[PDB]
Formats: structure tokens, C-alpha cells, sequence
């Protein structure tokens, strides 16, 4: 169906449809919900959970993938304790892809050993992960997920339950998806760069009940450029297709 | 190798 | 930084103490040295599902100490217990992962 | 400014 | 004291085998690095790490073994100056077995002391083998991770996440250990040619700071004795079962 | 014959006559003389988690050592420490410690 920018009389344009914005969880989008536990290991969640969200997306195959299998061995990545992003899925475009779920758990890394040639079922990717500042302006114009960096000024975690505004931590702390943008109400001004509704929800890694019921709204701008709390620095993108 | 005749569930 | 993992260490500040006062409690009832009240003078901290605090602590002879615990999320009251136990290890270990 | 930047008449 | 005369022989011996690249840390065998630091004990972490990884990759029972159970129980070793794996296993074939790691801590270079009945922990040996210079790319793949010796350069002090294109000792002065091997498909910085170059992935016992976990790796071929810092020579492993 | 430890002695490079500079500067520890900066004989190495090289030196009324020095790890930032040392020995005593 005719969904958006379409030429009737004389001007075109550059797949450029809409400088809006709605969120993708809703239109096509997200996977479910999960807890750290004593366990810092924030990268493996975003990686691999980008993996099976572009998963759902690109084809609709919905696997919800596991996360003990780069923290059982990424030998690569320092531990439950340690682990990075800019190079968190190059290790499964060289493992064939992490193994699975509902055939294996993530257990809290009481000091543990890898399973990875023990399956008959992978799940890997293909294409390589980075998503500039200069694709994060139309961020999820690819109909997919990323994932980003957020810094914590620890008033984060604070299940304010809605939105947070401000100067936030110090250090791209913790990894966070990005479940898309939402735009609520546009700028209403100050006496200069006034009350931000527009929203930006991201997943967490935290806990299932935590804030927006395992979510966290933020505040960007009519783009996506002028926020704060560092997001944009690292993203990345793994696909398959 | 363990691919489809070998492997037990 | 890492994410998962810490920067430097950071200046002992009494709120860490406070939360070394309670890892003390867990303590004594396993371990040999029937413990009781110490003194903080340095930490780092991480971001997990809690705040994965280190507290370094001297006692015994010359040797020095270390543990772990982790202010949880603000789920109720942040009701911190344990996670790691390296008794008497130095000033000198890197501050060190339990 | 280039995303859509149709100026002139 | 014994050898492959007839220990080998049921594993590939009766059996002959095949492969390119088999680590006994992808395949829920070994155990962590940890470190030495300024005491002149590389030994010890090689004879415990050993024993740990035998248990586990056998009756699958993890142990993390002690080092100073070890350093300063040696009864025909040297101690916190230097010492031999060849002995360490031995002085262990006459206690009764190594304390867990933590049922016995570790220090530094500072003058501390040993005991062996501050444990009932019976983490033993019954006996151990001898490996040849020659067989290990197959003493580390059926047999197990065998913990042997390396050189120090001053080049190899300084990793990365690659394999070792740099120059190596003056002597064979260190002691590490040997868990595996693979092929990796690369290109040439001058050509488009299907060069595909060899490794080894052997341990450290220098920290898990170490860009590959503590597993550096170095020259070796499908030969077996590529070696540009002579990985091999002393090369022996515990035999628990 | 050992793998892992000590080498038998060598006479000299320069570059282990940095880290014998050094030794006024990660002095003030026990040393109780006036000697500002110790001068050097000879050389000896040690390979363990860093270079430890090992080196000794000269004093006030000719007495020599006989030290167990460290410099770091590809690590962190540029230190070199004092673990341990002693004094009061003869030139043709060389360098130990345990
Ligand atoms: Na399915
Ligand atoms: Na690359
Ligand atoms: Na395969
Ligand atoms: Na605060
Ligand atoms: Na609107
Ligand atoms: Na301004
Ligand atoms: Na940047
Ligand atoms: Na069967
Ligand atoms: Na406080
Ligand atoms: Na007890
Ligand atoms: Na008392
Ligand atoms: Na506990
Ligand atoms: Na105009
Ligand atoms: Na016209
Ligand atoms: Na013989
Ligand atoms: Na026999
Ligand atoms: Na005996
Ligand atoms: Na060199
Ligand atoms: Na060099
Ligand atoms: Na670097
Ligand atoms: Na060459
Ligand atoms: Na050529
Ligand atoms: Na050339
Ligand atoms: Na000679
Ligand atoms: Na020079
Ligand atoms: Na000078
Ligand atoms: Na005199
Ligand atoms: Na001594």
C-alpha cells in the first residue's frame, strides 16, 4: 500500500519521506526482555541481541538467541567483567554464530567453560556492524535495530519510570539497543532551546521491570544530534541477510 | 561427524 | 568504560563505607576470621544489574584486604549482599574480581 | 544542510 | 618417567585422527589464567593449570588449583626464584593433592609460607607422561593441553589481538602451555592471494589483561615445528586419569 | 637447565643503567645515608609477569648491594618500585633473593 513521499505533479525527492518519526518496536520490531544478575555483561546482550532483532526484522524467523555463548567463550572479550562493542559480533562471523536458545540457558558465569561445537543448530551473521552519526539522523531509516552507547549518571537507573533529561555519567558505561524513535510532541521553546517531548526508547539490559517495563525513554532533538549521555558514539549493526 | 542420524534430544 | 567493565580506581568516600559495613555483617558466620569493623581507603565500581562495588580494606599483620558487593537496582531498599570474597589480599592486587 | 534541500524557486 | 609408549595408544593410537584447527577451550575443557608477578614462579601456574584442566575435560568437574600450595612447597624445586614443571607435577605425585585455589591464597614477591593440611581437598595426579618435542599438534588434541615452555623477548611481552609476525629471545627462559590450533583465510597486503596462514593458541600466565584472554598466539604450520620461539621443548603433562 | 626463573650473570648494557638511576628516586624507605644516587657494577635479568631486571650499586664507605627491582607490565602509566633491597656486602658477592 502507498505509504508516504509519492511525486503527483512536479519535485521528487531522495527516499528522504518523512523528517518525522515513530517507533519501531511497534512497526516490525523488538525481542524480549532480560536480566544482567551479578554479571555485568551488558555487550553480549546488545550484540547477540542484535543479531536475532535483525533476525525478526529482516526475515520474520523470531529467535530469541542466547547470551551465554560469548560469555561461556569470546576469548576475544575479558569476561563476565569485561567486553567491548566495537568488535562484540566480529566473534560470531568467525564462531559461525552463537548458539542457540531453548538448547542452552545464560547462568551467571560461576567461573564456567565454553559449549560452542556441541550443537547441531547455529544461528550466525553475515554482513559486518557500524552505524555512523551520520546514519543515526534518520537512525532506524534501515527498518532495524542498533546499538549504541549510553553513559549513566546513575540518576539512570532510577525506574523513573518515564523520561529522563540531563548531563549524564561520565564514560560509555553500559550497551544499550536502540528500539527506535518516537517522537511525541515537537518543541515546545524556551528562551532558547526550549521543553524537549520528542523521545528516543531504548532497551536495556538490566532488568524486566525496570523503568518503561525493561525500557528507557531520553530526550533528542528533531534529529538526533544534540542529546547528551554520549549515544551515537558506538553503533553497529549485524545482519545476515 | 553428529548432523542428523547421530545426535539424541 | 568497558562496557561491563571500569575505568581507574576513584578517592574513598564514606558512602562505599557504608556499604562496607553491611558486606561485614555477611562476613562472620564462614569465614575463619571471627570479623568484625574495618577501615576503607579505596574502590572502583561497574555496571551491572547493581553497581558491583570493590571495597579495599586493611587489617591483619602487613598484608591488606579486598571483596565485592553490589548496590542492587532501586528495586527496595538496595538491600546489597555479597558476590565475592578475597580475604587479606594487598593494596597491590589491581583491585581484583571476586 | 543536504537531506532534501530543494532550493531555488 | 613413562611415556607414549603406551599411553597414546588407545586415543590415537588403535585410532588414527584428522583435523585443522581443535582448542580445548571451545569445547568445555579449560580453566582461567591468572598470574605470576615478580615471584620467579611461572612453574607453578602451568602444573595447576593443568591439573584443572584434566578434571574438567574428563569427569567434567571444574577445580581452580592453587599456586601457593606450590612455590613454597616445593620439595625438590627451586621456588620464588625459578623452578621446573617437570618437578612441580612430581613433588605432587608424593603429597596427595593441591589445594583449591582459593582454600589456600596467593600473594606476590613478598616471603610468605607453606602447608598442606589446611585441606582435605584431594586434587591429584596418579601419575604423569613425557612429551616429545616433535608431537604437539596432536599432544593438545587428544591427550590435552600440555604445559609447556616458551622464550621471552621483550617483543613478546607486548600483545595484541594478532598472531606474532615479530622477532623472539635470547633463550628459552618461561614456561607456558599449549591448548590448540587453527586456519584462518587472510589476504596479501600486496595481492588478492588465498593465503591462508596457521597458528597456535597457547596460554600466559601474565594477566588476563592480555588481549586475547591470555591466550597468545604465535608461528606454527600443519609441520608441527614452525616454531619461532621454540614452543615445545619443554612440553610435559599431568595424567589424573 | 631450569625453565623459568634466573640467568647465570652478564656484563653490562646501559639500558639496565636507566633503571639503576632510578634507585634514588624509589629510595626513602629504609636507607639512612646521604648518597644521592647509587653508581653501578654490574647486570642480571629476570623474566616473570614483567621484566624484573635485577641490578646492584655502590654506596658512601664502599659497601654494595644486592636488590630485587621492578619495572611494569605493558600496562599502566610509568613506574618503577622498590621491592626489595639491602646493603653492607663486598663486590665479589653477587646478586640473590628469594
Ligand atoms: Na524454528
Ligand atoms: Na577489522
Ligand atoms: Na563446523
Ligand atoms: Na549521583
Ligand atoms: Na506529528
Ligand atoms: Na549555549
Ligand atoms: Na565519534
Ligand atoms: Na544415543
Ligand atoms: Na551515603
Ligand atoms: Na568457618
Ligand atoms: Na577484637
Ligand atoms: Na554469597
Ligand atoms: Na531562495
Ligand atoms: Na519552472
Ligand atoms: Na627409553
Ligand atoms: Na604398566
Ligand atoms: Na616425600
Ligand atoms: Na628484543
Ligand atoms: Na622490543
Ligand atoms: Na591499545
Ligand atoms: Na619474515
Ligand atoms: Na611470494
Ligand atoms: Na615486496
Ligand atoms: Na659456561
Ligand atoms: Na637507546
Ligand atoms: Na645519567
Ligand atoms: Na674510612
Ligand atoms: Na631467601
Amino acid at each position: 500500500q502507498m505509504n508516504y513521499e509519492e511525486v503527483i505533479k512536479k519535485y521528487k525527492g531522495n527516499e528522504n519521506f518523512d523528517h518525522a518519526a515513530y517507533d519501531w518496536r511497534l512497526h516490525s520490531g523488538v525481542t524480549p526482555v532480560k536480566d544482567q544478575k551479578n554479571c555485568g555483561s551488558c555487550w553480549a546482550f546488545s550484540s547477540i541481541g542484535s543479531v536475532e532483532s535483525q533476525y525478526a526484522i529482516r526475515k520474520n524467523k523470531l529467535i530469541t538467541l542466547s547470551e551465554q555463548e560469548l560469555v561461556d567463550c569470546s576469548f576475544k572479550n575479558y569476561g563476565c567483567n569485561g567486553g567491548l562493542i566495537n568488535n562484540a559480533f566480529e566473534d560470531m562471523i568467525e564462531l559461525g554464530g552463537i548458539c542457540t536458545d531453548d538448547d542452552y540457558p545464560y547462568v551467571s558465569d560461576a567461573p564456567n567453560l565454553c559449549n560452542i561445537d556441541r550443537c547441531t543448530e547455529k544461528y550466525g551473521i553475515k554482513n559486518y556492524l557500524s552505524v555512523p552519526d551520520n546514519k543515526l539522523k534518520e537512525a532506524l531509516r534501515f527498518l532495524g535495530p542498533i546499538s549504541i552507547s549510553v553513559a549513566v549518571s546513575d540518576d539512570f537507573a532510577f525506574y523513573k519510570e518515564g523520561i529522563f533529561d540531563g548531563e549524564c555519567g561520565d564514560q560509555l558505561n553500559h550497551a544499550v539497543m536502540l528500539v527506535g524513535f518516537g517522537m511525541k510532541e515537537i518543541v515546545n521553546p524556551l528562551t532558547k532551546k526550549g521543553e524537549k517531548h520528542y523521545y528516543y526508547i531504548i532497551k536495556n539490559s538490566w532488568g524486566q521491570q525496570w523503568g518503561e517495563r525493561g525500557f528507557i525513554n531520553i530526550e533528542t532533538d528533531e534529529s538526533g544530534l544534540m542529546r547528551k549521555c554520549g549515544l551515537g558514539t558506538d553503533a553497529f549493526i549485524p545482519l545476515i541477510e | 561427524k553428529e548432523i542428523v542420524n547421530p545426535l539424541t534430544k | 568504560m568497558i562496557p561491563g567493565g571500569l575505568s581507574e580506581a576513584k578517592p574513598a568516600t564514606p558512602e562505599i563505607q557504608e556499604i562496607v559495613d553491611k558486606v561485614k555483617p555477611q562476613l562472620e558466620e564462614k569465614t575463619n576470621e571471627t570479623y568484625g569493623k574495618l577501615e576503607a581507603v579505596q574502590y572502583k565500581t561497574q555496571v551491572v544489574a547493581g553497581t558491583n562495588y570493590y571495597i579495599k580494606v586493611r587489617a591483619g599483620d602487613n598484608k591488606y584486604m579486598h571483596l565485592r558487593v553490589f548496590k542492587s537496582l532501586p528495586g527496595q531498599n538496595e538491600d546489597l549482599v555479597l558476590t565475592g570474597y578475597q580475604v587479606d589480599k594487598n593494596k597491590d592486587d589491581e583491585l581484583t574480581g571476586f | 544542510v543536504n537531506p532534501l534541500t530543494k532550493k531555488g524557486e
